[PDB]
This record gives structure tokens, sequence and C-alpha cells, in this order.
């Protein structure tokens, strides 16, 4: 059970640094894809609507 | 009876520690009473 524990930690710890990286990841994407469209092509869709 | 008792003696000895049974034993008693602490304390931490 200890060496079972050893692994479980080993496996929580790179459960750890995978969420953590695959959370960075998630904000990351979520800001850039989620807010860029829907700030550039909205404005520079607008833009073109206002200069167009 | 004192008599009988020595046959009782070279009776089942000839057929075929204490002391020091009876302290080991119980002292791996509460160390198996540790163990089982520990067990519940690995399997539960192991179970979190």
């Amino acid at each position: 059970k200890k060496r079972q524990r050893m692994i479980e930690v080993q496996d929580e710890l790179l459960r750890l640094e995978p969420q953590l990286k695959q959370l960075q990841t998630k904000y990351d994407e979520l800001k850039e894809r989620k807010s860029s469209l829907r700030n550039a092509a909205y404005f520079l869709s607008n833009l073109k609507q206002l200069y167009q | 009876h004192l008599n009988f008792l020595k046959k009782r003696l070279l009776q089942q000895c000839e057929t075929l520690k204490m002391e020091d049974l009876t302290n080991v034993s119980s002292l791996l008693n509460m160390e198996r009473a540790r163990d089982k602490a520990n067990e519940e304390g690995l399997a539960l931490l192991q179970e979190e």
C-alpha cells in the first residue's frame, strides 16, 4: 500500500502537472479564441461596417 | 499423584519457549494493533 501510495502520488504529481498545464492552456485558449474573434471579427467587420 | 506427574513428564516429553512466547506474542499483538492503525492510515490516505 505504501508503494501503491508512492505510485498514486507520482500519478498525482503527474496529474497535478498535467492539470495545471491543461488549465493554463484552457484559460489561454478561452481568452484568445473566445474574445479575439468576438472583438476582432466584430471590430474588423464593424470597422468595415463603419468605413465601407 | 506426584509420582504420576513425573510419569506425565516422561510420557509427553518423549513423544512430542513459553514465557518468551507469551511476552513476544503480546508485544506482536500491540505491534499488529499499531499495524492496523498504519493500515487504516495508509488505506485511507491512498483512498483520498
